[PDB]
């Protein structure tokens, strides 16, 4: 892939960049709780059939 | 000033346009700023700015309006009324992105016998109430 930046094309100004990738990190990608199953039980009298 | 300097008489120059005046009250400069240009630090836009400079950067004067004893006043928005003023206008219209500052000089003379009180207000970001 071809590594080209802005300037190699166009004319740029100077710009002192102050963004980061810190929450597109792999930790921070994934760092959330995500629901992965339900479960159902319940409390009832075991009879016979069920 | 003993040599005759005053703070009631100014002489501003812009480019190709002077003005002169012998009855100011000072000038005002808006929260302590003058204009500048953008700052490598707080830059966002990568590309090589257009800076107009003399071409856009001088006194444009819009069309005099009269005052009454029936007025309620008036307002501008800018950079809107500035939109069709020769250079700036056009630099404004071929660009996505712009930025401005202004010297507003608000000119009314009249008479040792007349009477009366303008109030001159420069407003950021004056969104007004509608009709409705």
């Amino acid at each position: 892939t071809n590594p080209l930046v802005p300037s190699d094309t166009v004319q740029t100004r100077h710009v002192v960049q102050h963004r980061s990738r810190s929450e597109s990190s792999i930790e921070s990608f994934f760092a959330r709780g995500a629901c992965v199953t339900i479960m159902t039980v319940d409390n009832s009298a075991s009879t016979t059939n069920k | 000033e003993a040599c005759g300097y005053s703070d009631r008489v100014l002489q501003l120059t812009l480019g190709n346009s002077t003005i002169t005046t012998q009855e100011a009250a000072n000038s005002v400069v808006a929260y302590g700023r003058w204009p500048e240009y953008l700052r490598d630090s707080e830059a966002n836009p990568v590309d090589q700015p257009t800076e107009p400079d003399v071409a856009a950067c001088r006194f444009y004067t819009l069309d005099t309006v009269s005052w009454t004893k029936e007025s309620r006043g008036w307002w501008w928005k800018l950079p809107d009324a500035l939109r069709d003023m020769g250079l700036f206008g056009q630099n404004m219209y071929y660009h996505y992105l712009g930025r401005s500052g202004y010297t507003v000089h608000v000119q009314c003379n009249a008479s040792k016998f007349h009477q009366g009180a303008l109030g001159v207000f420069a407003v950021p970001e004056m969104c007004l109430a509608g009709d409705s």
